[PDB]
């Protein structure tokens, strides 16, 4: 039994035609407190799959250096640990899941929501999605907390099925997405304007974003709201 | 559920209704309360559905290692006691079972035995058990002689049943009827209460409560 | 804890350690074990170079397990008690569970198990005991007689004997006990257990123990002058 | 002599004896093939009997989808030995959703082997190993010995006569490596491969054993009538 | 299980059990006999939670007979007692407690007398000249008090615990289905089966 | 505190031919008012002709289904590939939900497939381990609503012959495939209209002696 | 590994003997003898003090003769060491018996449960047996007077009058000759001490190479008292039957 | 000394090699499998006239469909039947199903080796298991003390085994009834025993997938036995 402490809000992302994006802010609150301003949320595994965490990052931290160890033990009397043998997020989902999973039956849960985001070696676009009691799903689009709440309405304006992805590009993906965290800087309490974002791309591989910023924001219409039904001053 | 299970005069007479609810939603109408643990042996199920089915099939399964052992059939006080050793183990837990473990053997003659999760183990001619035991009680007192017939001994556990099917509402579905012997167990048949109500109720001019 | 596995194959097949054991069976008292048509009755040797003994307080040679059946044994005194207790504690326990008292032939296969037990467990050594379980299956008159040994054997037998001098009695009660016609009353079967001791023994004076068994938890000891009148009666016939 | 009573004594010119006599038990088991080409991985053991009323001892496990062996030598180590691979293979299936590399299950069985060869009590596996796998690197083949020592090979043999069979593989072995996309043929190599082991019995119908795994065929185990054609 | 009661007499201790055996609204049985013999001269009734009742009666008969087949001699009540006592006194910091509460009739032959224990299932042991478990005692001990004499006999006991029975019977709110009497004196143990 | 259990609602339907069986099930996965994906299939193919559905608590279902798919697995090693019968599987299913008994599975199982006389079996399971073989089972979120519907449909309860006074009841036969089907889509989209966490897809999974093929259909996406 | 270096103490020989038992009971031989002698209204114990020093503390000592309890003593031949473990071990079982049943334990079971120990060492553990033959004396209200030997084996048997340690067979010829049934305490006092006279390897037997001890109903009306004599209480006993 | 788990140079387990010799020690017994059922026979070997015969079980029961007989050091064989009929039922409350013959020999074989420095030493005792199922029918195995076990068509075991075996690779074929089977059982055993061959001394019994497994009464086995006499003096 556990109760979070520090912690992340929101990690959004979905699939493009030839890979997935990811995106998390760099926040790390202490309640309404917001404490930690420099935290990456976005933990690249290889050069191919991104592991995007929220929730307790203490948590966090003890999930990077399982990740990190991963690496170090498949790369063990492996001669094709940088071919064929190379980590696939496939595999590095499946253990999470099962760790996140084990964790919860013993009643002592690593209190996170993940999202595994990646391309397989054969091209195939990866995203699922585990959290704290060991619920996995997958779908085109997928985020957590508040972005369940309100990216994954937009993010399912541009592909709302299977049949959308092909017809999606990676300009347009980008571009949902950033507008996403856009949304969620509005109204989420416990989110920041400062964001890291990944594109994992079959073709040019992997892409790491830091210290993205929100902008282009609507506040002008502000200055016309006067008091709270009545008063015209 | 609603089982029962008297002695008498022609041997012993089982009966059970056939209903599982969860709740107030009626999940089944046609399970099987009564498990045949060998051609002498029976045990009749109330209670948590699971606990009772696992168990009772787990007992028939010590039953078996026994005559493997022993080159003999187990008799109805030792079978009915690894059952109540078993469920007093686990007493506290929250395991839910009301069973009556029925058979015949040389040594003890038709023989039964409630056993209940909270480790009663009581010998006894006439048990009834479950949400419906009262309503079963009533019917099958009032009735009850040690020299009844082989089948008016039958109906009477039946109609115990259909009673209890009637009032209780955690009962009904249909009758399941056993009758055992010196010979061994004998089954006398399903009775969906949905038919054997209206043909009860002409034939007898019973239940005069319902519009007819 | 001590693992050494003692009992153990050699070359030719055997187990040394069990065939050991066996020997120091052969060291012990005699005890000889006769069923009648009505009763079971164990004999036993007790050596007379122990004199100044207290028979009050001294173990005797025979054991009740339960009400019904008795243990009488040949070999290790010390050995004996362990296997007693054991047989006494699943007797109480066969009560409890199956609310029925055990068969001979149970109470038998049991202490057979421990003593087989003993023959392939790392850190002991077998019993050096050899035993004859004898009594009546509840609600049951059939007379039962069993012996057991260190090997874990166990067996049903019309006579028997074990011990010292065994091969010798043995030889006794093969050509006097008739298989189509046993002893038919409790004096009958006492006085061919004395008549077969007498063989080996000695005097039978405080040299023979009897102790008869009778259906429905019927078991009693005979005192030195009870079994002294057969003593002196079979010496009579003898001289003809 | 005096330095073979137990496994965890060394001899004075640096051997383990113990370990060198579980070796010879391999030698005196029935003789089995193992070989591969690019696409496929084979192998064909000879069964033996006890006498013409009793079966024929089976020689070949399978571990997973993917990968299987041959014994030669105490069938119990085998069993024992393929029940540990069947576990490992299974659980890199459910942990990482992932098929166990022939080259790791070879490294598992070297490190289990091992454990037995250095502690007190314990006794070396009285068993060789063939093991045959289609993984993403493609087909493999690896021989393990009791000792210890995994290796990964084109094509091997061992147990009895199996000289005969290991000499053949190694003129042959440009032929039969480049037996890609024919299964048929491949097995034909092998089967030629273990016939010249063989002293005065010929493969019989119930006498012979073959197995196959490849780029689209599971791990199968061919017997009875099923290796009539090979005959 | 409810109603226990014993009485110790001049040569005699009498004890009277409840017949009835309820769970819920409904009397399962009424021809329950709430006891064990231990030993030929040593009684034991019993009372309280389900189950853990007769377990208890049981293994302290196990025990107690297993004792007298080892030492081929019979225990003392006073012996019986202190070893019913202390499984007790184990039991109530055990994980789970037996709750049971007993009445100890016996009569030692070396003493040639009637001896009653109460034991309740916290291990509190003491001898009385008559003893009660439950809600018994608050009709049965004041009427005792006023009826009892240490030298009456096994019959003027019988009529002093059918006394016992007809005021309980009277002010008791639940239908015990009678008692089952048995008498434990220099002969053994044997039932009254007409009361 | 610290809560174990979810419900990630859905339904599932299993229904019995005579030389087939179907079991279907929706594709939403929900927690709250939210949906996590509109299409995750729940309906498992764990081979020798058994398909299996695990609906409640998705982690407990998939840890479930991942077992007995195992079980399967060593069923055939340690038995001469001998093909797992449907009343073995179902017995042993038992006995992996009894063994969480006093921390259960929150799970309602269906599994279906061929009897060994080659006909349609279906049987369901409580959350720790009660099964019975019928004809007939929904379960799930949405099972209080399809359940008496195929009481009515497919064994004919309360319909009696028309002109026999309510005397002759309407006799029990068997069903097509093409009409289990029907009852199967009339029975998810009255489920959807009604049940908030029941719609977006339907996969349905029938099984004959050939073996098992799927069928797909969309389901309404409010 | 450490097979190498294991006696097995707890096997068979060919004959069927258990050697380490048989060796022990050849080291209690060389031990001081130590008599027991049961007479009706009473028991003496006597014991040998093995070859005394004139410079040991004769009065505070304690070497053969212990209290188990206020109804039961023992003496001890061979090693002191293990024969005090057994002691500790035979006390607690006391007061473990009198702590369940509220009575004082009968000997008979004390003597059991301390040869049932000795003969778990003969069967299992692999160590050696403890080289202690034990002479029990003691009361209970079942059998009265009572007198128990138990040796390395684990076996225990009952007697009238026994002697254990050095010179048994000849201290047993002694005993056999002048023990009759109906004799007294003050007359087994004498026999006791004539025995071991006759049997000892020394000179002449004093009062500073014995220990000495009674269980007597002498104490006032229906109790049993125990006195394990004084030096002065020996020195007298000794001169009053003419030994010195 | 040395270890219980040593390899000889020849690269076989000592123990496993001496337990053999317990074997060829053993009293006889012989099975042979047919298409109408499988048929076990043992020789009691009583060690006195005393000893009453019946009370020496060395055909036994394991399930209804799973017989055994043994040969060798008795009592080492409780422990492997009390594990074999717990297996048989256990797979049956698992799998509400009987359990295959082949996989309860395995269970059993598994016993075998868990000895060495688990038990202390191997099993002094071989066993026949015989049985049927509905996949591979009518079967007969052969479980040593090594962990291996065969299938046979006939088998003997026991101090007269290399005798009765050679007889039996004669006599057997695909083709033989039960009667056939029981007759030359009793044939056999009857060359191999020392004392003669009755029904106290010996006996048979049988597994049949309608009657399942039978031990046979000395007035049944006796019958036979008179009937077997009678064909060997008609021709
Ligand atoms: C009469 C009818 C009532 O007592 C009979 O006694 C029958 C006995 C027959 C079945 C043997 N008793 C029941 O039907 C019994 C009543 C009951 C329920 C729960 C506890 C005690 C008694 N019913 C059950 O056990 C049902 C049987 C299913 C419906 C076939 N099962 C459940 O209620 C299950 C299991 C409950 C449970 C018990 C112990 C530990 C964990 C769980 N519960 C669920 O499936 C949960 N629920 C169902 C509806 O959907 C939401 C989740």
């Amino acid at each position: 039994t556990q109760q979070p402490i520090v912690t992340g809000t929101s990690v959004i992302s979905m699939k493009y035609d030839n890979g997935v994006i990811i995106a998390a802010d760099n926040l790390g609150s202490y309640g309404s407190l917001l404490r930690f301003n420099g935290v990456e949320r976005l933990i690249p595994v290889g050069d191919n799959t991104v592991v995007g965490i929220s929730g307790d990052i203490s948590d966090m931290q003890h999930i990077e250096r399982l990740l990190k160890d991963l690496v170090t033990e498949n790369a063990y009397d492996n001669p094709l640990a940088d071919a064929e043998e190379a980590l696939e997020p496939s595999y590095i989902f499946e253990y999470l899941a099962t760790v996140m999973y084990q964790r919860r039956s013993k009643m002592n849960p690593l209190w996170n929501a993940i999202i595994v985001a990646g391309v397989q070696s054969n091209g195939d676009q990866f995203l699922r999605y585990v959290n704290l009691l060991g619920v996995t799903y997958s779908s085109p689009t997928l985020a957590t907390g508040f972005g369940a709440h309100m990216a994954n309405p937009l993010l399912r304006k541009v592909v709302d099925r299977e049949s959308d992805i092909p017809k999606t590009t990676v300009q347009v993906a980008e571009e949902a997405i950033v507008n996403a965290m856009r949304v969620l800087y509005y109204r989420d309490a416990r989110s920041s304007r400062n964001f890291s974002l990944a594109i994992i791309d079959k073709n040019t591989g992997l892409t790491f974003k830091k210290n993205l910023q929100v902008e282009n924001m609507k506040w002008d219409f502000a200055k016309d709201i006067k008091g709270y039904g009545t008063q015209k001053i | 559920s609603t089982t029962l299970a008297f002695r008498f005069q022609g041997g012993i007479i089982v009966a059970v209704d056939s209903r599982a609810t969860a709740g107030n939603w009626v999940a089944s109408q046609t399970v099987k309360k009564v498990i045949e643990i060998n051609p002498f042996l029976l045990g009749t199920m109330a209670g948590g559905a699971a606990d009772c089915q696992f168990w009772e099939t787990w007992l028939g399964s010590q039953c078996r290692l026994h005559e493997l052992r022993e080159k003999e059939r187990i008799s109805v006080a030792a079978a009915s006691k690894i059952l109540s050793n078993l469920v007093y183990q686990y007493k506290g837990a929250g395991l839910s079972m009301g069973t009556m473990i029925c058979g015949y053997t040389r040594k003890e003659g038709p023989t039964i035995y409630y056993v209940d999760s909270d480790g009663t183990r009581l010998k006894g001619d006439i048990f009834c058990v479950g949400s419906g035991q009262t309503f079963a009680y009533g019917v099958l007192d009032s009735n009850y002689k040690w020299d009844l017939s082989v089948e008016d001994a039958l109906y009477l556990g039946k109609r115990s049943i259909l009673a209890a099917a009637h009032r209780d509402a955690y009962s009904g579905g249909s009758v399941n009827l056993y009758h055992v012997t010196e010979d061994g167990w004998i089954y006398h048949g399903n009775h969906d209460v949905g038919e054997l109500f209206w043909k009860v109720k002409e034939e007898e001019g019973s239940f005069n409560n319902v519009i007819g | 804890g001590y693992d050494r596995a003692l009992s153990i194959f050699s070359p030719d097949g055997h187990i040394f350690q069990v065939e050991y054991a066996l020997e120091a069976v052969k060291r012990g008292t005699c005890a000889v074990g006769v069923k009648g048509k009505n009763c079971v009755v164990l004999g036993c040797e007790r050596r007379s170079t122990l004199k100044l003994q207290d028979t009050r307080i001294t173990p005797s040679k025979v054991s009740k397990i339960d009400s019904h059946v008795v243990l009488s044994f040949s070999g290790l005194n010390a050995d004996s008690r362990i296997l007693i207790e054991k047989a006494r504690v699943e007797a109480q326990s066969h009560r409890l569970t199956l609310e029925d008292p055990v068969t001979v032939e149970y109470l038998t296969r049991y202490v057979a198990g421990v003593q087989q037990r003993y023959t392939q467990s790392g850190g002991v050594r077998p019993f050096g005991v050899s035993t004859l379980i004898a009594g009546f299956d509840p609600r049951d008159d059939e007379p039962k007689l069993y012996q057991t040994e260190p090997s874990g054997i166990y067996s049903s037998w019309s006579a028997q004997t074990i011990g010292r001098n065994s091969k010798t009695v043995r030889e006794f009660l093969e050509k006097n006990y008739d298989r189509k016609e046993p002893p038919a009353t409790v004096e009958e079967c006492v006085k061919l257990t004395v008549r077969s001791l007498l063989e080996v023994v000695q005097t039978g004076a405080k040299n023979i123990e009897i102790t008869v068994v009778k259906p429905d938890s019927d078991i009693v000891a005979l005192s030195s002058e009870e079994i002294n009148q057969y003593v002196t009666q079979i010496e009579q016939e003898k001289q003809e | 002599n005096n330095y073979d009573g137990d496994t965890v004594t060394f001899s004075p010119t640096g051997r383990l004896f113990q370990v060198e006599y579980a070796l010879e038990a391999i030698k005196q088991g029935s003789v089995t093939v193992g070989l591969r080409s690019n696409t496929h991985a084979v192998l064909v053991a000879l069964k033996r009997n006890a006498d013409e009323l009793s079966s024929y001892q089976k020689k070949i496990i399978k571990c997973d989808e993917h990968m299987g062996l041959s014994l030669a030598g105490l069938a119990p180590d085998a069993r024992v030995l393929s029940n540990y691979l069947r576990q490992q293979c299974n659980y890199s299936s459910l942990v990482f959703n992932r098929k166990l590399a022939v080259e790791r299950a070879g490294h598992l069985l070297c490190d289990k082997a091992q454990k037995n060869t250095q502690s007190y009590g314990g006794r070396p596996y009285g068993v060789g190993l063939l093991i045959i796998g289609y993984d993403k690197s493609g087909a493999h083949l690896l021989e393990f010995q009791p000792s210890g020592n995994v290796t990964e090979l084109y094509g091997t043999a061992i147990g009895a006569r199996s000289q005969g069979a290991k000499t053949y593989l190694e003129r042959t072995l440009d032929t039969f490596i480049k037996i890609d996309g024919n299964p048929d043929e491949l097995i034909k190599a092998g089967v030629e491969a273990i016939s010249q082991s063989l002293r005065d019995e010929s493969l019989t119908v119930d006498n012979l054993s073959i197995a196959i795994v490849g780029k689209d065929t599971p791990f199968t185990i061919y017997d009875g009538e099923a290796v009539a054609k090979y005959i | 299980m409810d109603i226990i009661l014993g009485i110790r007499v001049q040569d005699s201790v009498i004890l009277a059990s409840s017949k009835a055996v309820t769970r819920g609204i409904s009397v399962l049985k009424d021809s329950d006999d709430k006891t064990r013999q231990l030993s030929p001269h040593t009684l034991m009734s019993f009372a309280g939670e389900a189950g853990d009742t007769v377990q208890f009666a049981e293994y302290i008969q196990a025990n107690i007979q297993l004792y007298s087949i080892r030492e081929d001699y019979e225990l003392s009540p006073q012996a019986v007692s202190s070893f019913v006592r202390q499984e007790l006194a184990k039991s109530i910091r055990s994980r789970r407690p037996y709750q049971v509460n007993v009445l100890i009739g016996g009569y030692d032959k070396k003493k040639n007398k009637p001896e009653l224990y109460q034991i309740d299932y916290l291990g509190t042991k003491v001898e009385l000249p008559y003893g009660a478990h439950g809600y018994s005692g608050f009709y049965t001990f004041s009427l005792l008090d006023h009826h009892y004499r240490p030298d009456m006999t096994t019959e003027e006991g019988l009529d002093l615990l059918k006394l016992c029975v007809q005021e309980l019977e009277k002010r008791m709110p639940m239908d015990f289905k009678g008692v089952i009497v048995k008498i434990v004196d220099k002969d053994g143990i044997r039932q009254v089966d007409d009361f | 505190q610290f809560n174990p259990y979810g419900d990630n609602g859905g339904t599932i339907l299993g229904i019995a031919g005579e030389d087939f069986a179907v079991l279907a099930g929706d594709t939403r996965n929900i927690t709250d008012y939210s949906i996590n994906s509109r299409y995750e299939p729940k309906v498992f193919d764990c081979g020798d002709n058994i398909v299996m559905s695990a609906n409640g608590f998705a982690a407990d279902g998939d840890a479930l289904v991942k077992r007995f798919k195992n079980s399967v697995k060593w069923y055939h090693f340690d038995h001469n590939d001998k093909k797992l019968s449907i009343n073995s599987a179902a017995r042993n299913i038992q006995h992996l939900l009894y063994g969480k008994r006093f921390f259960p599975y929150y799970v309602h199982t269906i599994i279906a497939g061929l009897d060994e006389d080659g006909k349609g079996a279906v049987y369901s399971f409580d959350p720790v381990g009660s099964y019975e073989r019928e004809q007939c089972r929904a379960g799930g979120a949405a099972a209080s609503l399809i359940m008496p519907f195929l009481d009515n449909q497919v064994n004919f309860k309360n319909q009696y012959e028309p002109g026999t006074n309510g005397k002759v009841k309407k006799p029990l036969k068997y069903l097509s495939v093409e009409e289990v089907i029907k009852l199967v889509r009339d029975s998810f989209t009255s489920a959807t209209e009604r049940h908030i966490q029941v719609g977006d897809g339907l996969e349905i999974l029938i099984v004959t002696k050939d073996g098992v093929r799927k069928e797909f259909y969309e389901l309404k996406r409010d | 590994g450490s097979r190498r270096y294991d006696s097995r103490t707890t096997i068979f020989s060919p004959e069927g003997r258990l050697y380490q038992v048989e060796y022990a009971l050849e080291s209690i031989s060389h031990a001081g003898t130590a008599i027991g002698i049961m007479a009706s209204d009473g028991i003496v114990l006597a014991a040998e003090r093995k070859v005394t020093s004139t410079l040991l503390e004769q009065d505070t000592s304690t070497e053969k003769l212990y209290k188990l309890n206020d109804k039961i003593a023992v003496a001890v031949a061979g090693l002191t060491a293990d024969a005090e473990i057994l002691i500790n071990t035979a006390r607690i079982h006391a007061q473990n018996y009198l702590k369940t049943y509220n009575e004082d334990i009968p000997v008979e079971i004390l003597v059991r449960r301390l040869s049932d120990i000795k003969q778990g060492y003969t069967q299992h553990g692999g160590l050696r047996p403890f080289g202690v033959s034990f002479i029990y004396a003691g009361y209970d209200d079942r059998y009265g007077y009572q007198l128990y030997t138990s040796n390395p084996s684990g076996n225990y048997t009952g007697w009238k009058a026994i002697s254990v340690g050095a010179n048994t067979s000849a201290a047993q010829t002694l005993l056999q000759m002048d023990y009759k049934d109906d004799m007294k305490v003050d007359d087994a006092i004498e026999l006791a001490l004539k025995t071991l006279s006759k049997t000892t390897d020394s000179s002449a037997l004093t009062y500073d190479r014995l220990e000495f001890a009674t269980i007597r109903k002498g104490a006032n009306d229906g109790e049993v008292y125990q006195k394990i004599f004084k030096p002065q209480e020996i020195k007298d006993i000794l001169v009053k039957t003419g030994i010195t | 000394d040395r270890g219980v788990s040593t390899f000889s140079p020849e690269g076989r387990l000592f123990q496993v090699e001496y337990s053999l010799e317990a074997i060829k020690l053993g009293s006889t017994a012989i099975g042979i499998a047919t298409k109408e059922g499988v048929v076990l026979g043992v020789e009691k070997r009583a060690t006195s006239p005393l000893l009453e015969s019946d009370s020496i079980e060395k055909i036994v029961e394991i399930d209804r469909h799973i017989g055994c007989a043994m040969s060798g050091l008795t009592a080492d064989a409780r422990s492997m039947i009390e594990h074999a009929r717990t297996a048989a039922v256990t797979h049956n409350l698992y799998y509400d199903e009987d359990i295959n013959v082949e996989s309860l020999t395995q269970s059993v074989c598994d016993l075998a080796l868990r000895f060495g420095e688990l038990m202390s030493r191997p099993f002094g005792v071989a066993l026949l298991i015989a049985g049927h199922d509905a996949d591979d029918g009518y079967q007969l195995f052969h479980a040593e003390p090594s962990g291996t076990f065969y299938r046979y068509n006939a088998k003997a075991i026991g101090s007269g085994s290399e005798g009765a075996q050679a007889e039996l690779l004669n006599e057997w074929h695909s083709s033989l009834t039960l009667k056939e089977a029981e007759l030359l059982v009793l044939k056999i055993l009857k060359q191999v025993m020392e004392e003669k061959l009755d029904e106290n001394n010996a006996q048979l019994s049988c597994i049949t997938k309608q009657d399942g497994f039978k031990i046979y009464d000395n007035e049944k086995t006796a019958e036979l036995i008179k009937e077997l006499k009678e064909k060997e003096a008609a021709e």
